[PDB]
């Protein structure tokens, strides 16, 4: 119940793997827009 | 030197060299085009 000793814990370990899996999820997102960002050379300008 | 004949010669040949930009252009040449470390080509690279 309400064991405010163990119970901060779980409140910050939850606001921690949050964090975590919010850096994740931006991270994954970067990956796949500068993935697209790389453009193949159409022309010789591109080189 | 001090009242030397070279003295006006290369004053202008300087103002002539700097209003061609030949002056800029050797900069250029041993500061960012010699150099190692492209700065405008390090933000333009949208690969890292």
């Amino acid at each position: 119940p309400r064991s405010l000793s163990g119970r901060i814990v779980g409140g910050v370990w939850w606001f921690f793997t949050l964090i975590i899996i919010s850096s994740y999820t931006a991270n994954l997102a970067a990956f796949l827009t500068v993935e697209r960002m790389v453009s193949p050379i159409e022309s010789a300008e591109d080189l | 030197p001090k009242g030397s004949s070279l003295g006006t010669p290369v004053n202008l040949a300087v103002l002539k060299l700097s209003e061609q930009g030949l002056l800029d252009k050797l900069k250029n040449k041993w500061w960012y085009d010699k150099g190692e470390c492209g700065a405008k080509d390090s933000g333009s690279k949208e690969k890292t």
